[PDB]
């Protein structure tokens, strides 16, 4: 053992008593049950080091004792080292940071909880809802589930990790009501806030590293990401664009974390082309992290000029600052938000010579890899490089290459050497596969679809995303928020495409019964936003089972905004993305909480959204579409033949359109259909949107008409 | 400082907006079929020795729009759900009308225009066009002696007009004084800037609305003998502490 990768292990399983209390197996408090818990491991496959761990649930007399009696020699520790290690640890649980059955309340909604289950992405969508006391028998379940891994975990932090992860995601830190942060998070946090202080060099202190600035808020964000996704010369290539910016990221993170001596529990975040980082305030750390972002700048620049940017600032800030007084966490990131929105105004200012086929088979070879080896960059079978190391893929045949392995889509080491960092990341890679092995084009999309050839593009964003994050107290409550939102996307949209939740979900605004085999492809989904192409009426469906999952999925306290577009196969991608974009910005800009859902005529008094209401607009579906829309491509019998109506109701609306204050579309509409009993709603003049200032009833039909009439062409 | 404005009365519709390096690059290209190379280089040296167009920019009926300063971006914050959403509007905000404009070069609390006069219709066949509102154009500045304006600029925006028609007027902007310009062209700099975003053509442009301190721009001259138009168009800015 090293004082560096035990202090990391020390704050990781500090609070693993909490676990073993709950579940009543040694019936002391959390601090002397979680000692018994590791001291006990450690007897079992002997492995002497958990017992050297035990000491961190726990005048200090017995303590120098209790580490005398083990043999610091034994492992390469001094005695004076373990003291600091533990005083650290204490430390970092304050900075991280009563009943035991109370469940973990969400951190989207307060006032609901998730019931007792384990992270599975497979199996089902994590709902906040009604409490239920956990009982102390599914702990002593879990507890063996964790004894048994932790069994074979192989000890350093890459291994523990994934198994805390796995495990203690849906538990309380702390069994009060309204409690936010889960325990793994909690964990992870005070793993990398004391790591953090390790290497900041501070000891003996019990408030040095506390008043004084002794951490650095690292964060890196990319900026042009959708220029350098977007703007091509097809699909293939444009999925190769997202996963390449993944690898990159991960490259220059991974790069972070090694040359501090830091571990991946200091990423408080990864995902939509932003990261967060916890480490020292020593000088040799701003010396690192200004030779890491300057050779990461150019390597960028020379690789794809300015299409793509890193600005990476950072701030330095004292344990305060990481919660509660008088909120200072939340202040501090604004301060360091600042330093990086005038960095992405200085785009390669770090570059002072400024004012003076792999990615193909990164597409093709994609549906057989389990990850990707992070060796040199002059190494055999490197497919791809970042600004860093080599990228060589890692085939399930293959055997891994490299210091560090990206494994994708599994907390699961599997069969990798025992001396490769683990590194798992996700991603929501969902894709229609052709009868050739490779992914769908935008013609075998567009040609699926329902009535007219089109291809759906729906762009979506998380409302107001930046103002929850900044709601957040502490660095825990912070890791929770993020993960779990991250998790939404990485893990469940895959799974939504696929048909899962259909009770959560339920009835939504669909024109063909949902296939088994879906054909949509996610092009770059993870944290806030998210771009989907496919069969025009499944992206069109897909955009409301997306917004109920995810209403579900948090409190009903989260809203998303939609842009939808449907385009001729052959249009070109930057335009789409350009179109849906604009739709997109029109839904967050009409209040929130809405969704764009087809081009839309409208009178430009000031009065008339293009965007809808998501509950507004599946209200409307109801009402109208059953009785027009027999379903699956067809029209309903009684007008089949009389199609040429549903044209002239839009012909009708248009009068509207032309004079929203005139009353003459009421007189038509009343003739046009005199069957009689089909649109009541609309041959009516509503006096309630006359006082609310609301537009008429008329001038919301085109919504559903428009889709209809391109389902049944 | 005062300004002659070159006002372009659109006769159909446009296929971009054209940035100073190309309305320059036009000037030019007119100047060397109406007269040839022995103006084109007293065109250059009347820009080298200080006169100035800046770029193109969208107006209508009497309100002309200009690019909103960089410098406004970081000082924003100088309501929660109401500083989250207008914040990020002022951040997307391209073009501001002339008096949030002169506002925003003082950092004064300044609106943005909702309704803009230009729309990018893509027609597929494919290329995009620019449709114009009534009595809505686009205009350019030109700073530097009259002499060189009725003599080289004025004749050669006649002859390019002949897709446009082209009349003009004075235009005052109140500028505060300060070390620190914003450049109503593109430029190519010389000291490295304040703030900006970059343009890519092949050359890199700092675009309009960048910061500069006392950064005149440049000209660059090459062969394939053609010369590219990188000047600033300065004007008074006052800046944050950051
Ligand atoms: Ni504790």
């Amino acid at each position: 053992m090293e004082i560096d990768e035990l202090t990391a292990l020390g704050g990781l399983l500090h609070d693993i008593g909490k676990p073993v209390q709950r579940a009543g197996l040694y019936s002391g408090d959390h601090s002397t049950q979680g000692a018994r818990f590791l001291r006990d491991l450690a007897e079992n496959t002997g492995r002497a080091e958990y017992e050297l761990l035990s000491l961190f649930s726990e005048n200090d007399e017995l303590m120098i004792r209790r580490i005398k009696e083990l043999s610091p020699e034994r492992f390469g520790l001094t005695m004076e080292d373990v003291l600091n290690a533990l005083w650290i640890v204490y430390e970092a649980d304050n900075l991280a940071s009563p009943q035991a059955s109370r469940p973990l309340y969400s951190v989207f909604n307060p006032g609901k909880a998730y019931p007792w289950a384990e992270l599975d992405f497979e199996k089902e969508l994590p709902v906040p809802g009604d409490v239920f006391s956990i009982r102390s028998q599914d702990y002593r379940e879990l507890v063996k589930r964790l004894w048994e891994e932790l069994s074979k975990a192989k000890l350093r932090s890459d291994r523990l990790l994934p198994v805390l992860e796995k495990y203690l995601t849906f538990v309380s830190s702390v069994t009060s009501e309204g409690n936010i942060i889960s325990l793994y998070d909690h964990m992870r946090m005070t793993s990398a806030i004391a790591l953090a202080m390790l290497r900041a060099g501070c000891t003996a202190e019990d408030g040095r590293c506390r008043k004084e600035k002794r951490f650095l808020l690292i964060e890196g964000d990319f900026s042009g990401i959708q220029d350098f996704i977007y703007r091509v010369s097809t699909l293939k290539y444009l999925r190769a664009r997202s996963a390449y910016l993944e690898l990159i990221g991960w490259d220059v993170v991974l790069e972070i974390l090694s040359r501090l001596g830091l571990t991946r529990a200091n990423v408080v975040f990864n995902a939509g082309g932003h990261f967060m980082i916890i480490a020292q305030n020593t000088p040799d750390a701003v010396k690192e992290l200004e030779e890491i972002r300057a050779k990461a700048v150019e390597w960028l620049y020379r690789e794809f000029e300015s299409d793509l940017y890193l600005a990476i600032e950072w701030e330095p800030v004292s344990g305060r600052e990481f919660g509660r007084e008088g909120n200072l966490f939340a202040e501090a990131r604004k301060r360091l938000k600042h330093k990086l929105t005038v960095r992405k105004l200085k785009r390669f200012g770090e570059i002072k010579g400024l004012f003076e086929n792999r990615l193909v088979s990164l597409g093709g070879n994609l549906p057989k890899l389990l990850g990707f080896g992070r060796t040199a960059k002059n190494d055999a079978g490197v497919l791809v490089e970042g600004p860093f190391s080599g990228f060589v893929p890692y085939l399930q045949g293959g055997r891994p290459v490299g210091e560090q392995i990206l494994v994708k889509n599994t907390l699961n080491p599997g069969e990798i050497p025992e001396s490769a960092q683990f590194v798992p990341y996700f991603v929501a890679d969902y894709f229609k596969k052709d009868p050739k092995g490779g992914v769908a084009t935008f013609e075998e999309l567009s040609m699926a679809s329902t009535g007219t050839r089109r291809l759906g593009v729906m762009k979506g964003d998380v409302d107001r995303l930046g103002e929850f994050f900044s709601s957040m107290d502490s660095p825990s409550k912070l890791a929770t928020a993020s993960r779990f939102m991250d998790y939404f996307f990485k893990g469940y949209i895959g799974a939504i495409i696929e048909g899962k939740f259909g009770y959560i979900i339920g009835d939504v605004p669909s024109l063909r019964d949902w296939p088994e085999e879906p054909d949509i492809v996610v092009v770059y989904a993870g944290g806030d936003d998210f771009f989907i192409v496919g069969a025009w009426d499944q992206i069109f469906e897909l955009a409301f089972r997306v917004r109920r999952a995810f209403n579900a999925y948090t409190g009903g306290k989260l809203t998303l905004s939609v842009g939808l577009g449907y385009f001729d196969e052959r249009t070109p991608i930057y335009r789409m993305a350009d179109v849906v974009s604009e739709r997109l910005d029109t839904a967050k800009d009409e209040g929130r909480n809405r969704v764009f859902v087809v081009g839309r005529s409208r009178p430009l008094d000031g009065k008339h959204k293009l965007s809808y209401e998501w509950n507004h607009y599946e209200e409307l579906w109801r009402t109208y579409a059953p009785r027009i829309y027999a379903g699956n491509g067809r029209l309903k019998g009684k007008l089949e033949s009389k199609k040429g109506l549903l044209w002239k109701l839009l012909e009708i609306r248009e009068l509207y359109v032309r004079d929203p204050n005139d009353v003459r579309w009421a007189y038509l509409t009343a003739y046009l259909l005199g069957l009689s009993d089909l649109f009541p709603e609309l041959v009516g003049i509503d006096t309630k949107a006359v006082e609310r200032k609301e537009p008429q009833p008329v001038y919301w039909v085109d919504g559903v008409l428009k889709i209809v009439l391109m389902a049944v062409r | 400082p005062k300004f002659i404005a070159v006002k372009l009365i659109p006769k159909g519709p446009f296929r971009d907006i054209p940035r100073a390096d190309t309305l320059f690059g036009a000037i030019g290209n007119a100047i060397s079929a109406i007269h040839g190379q022995s103006a084109v280089e007293e065109l250059v040296d009347a820009f080298v020795g200080g006169a100035r167009i800046s770029s193109a920019f969208p107006y209508s009926g009497d309100t002309y729009y200009l690019p909103k300063p960089l410098s406004v971006e970081p000082a924003l914050e100088g309501d929660e759900e109401e500083r989250y959403t207008t914040a990020k509007r002022l951040r997307k905000a391209k073009y501001l009308d002339l008096k949030n404009f002169e506002l925003a070069l003082r950092l004064r609390p300044f609106t943005i225009p909702e309704e803009i006069p230009y729309a990018r219709v893509d027609v597929p066949r494919f290329w995009e066009e620019i449709r114009f509102r009534e009595k809505s154009g686009v205009y350019f500045l030109y700073s530097g002696p009259r002499e060189v304006f009725d003599g080289y600029i004025a004749p050669a925006m006649r002859f390019l007009g002949d897709l446009f028609e082209v009349e003009f007027h004075e235009m005052k902007i109140d500028a505060p004084g300060s070390e620190y310009s914003v450049t109503l062209s593109n430029a190519l700099p010389t000291k490295t800037p304040v703030l900006w975003r970059l343009l890519r053509k092949r050359m890199t442009f700092i675009a309009e609305g960048s910061i500069v301190k006392n950064d005149p721009g440049g000209m660059e001259r090459l062969e394939l003998e053609v010369y590219v138009y990188g000047l600033t168009f300065p004007l008074g800015v006052e800046l944050p502490e950051g």
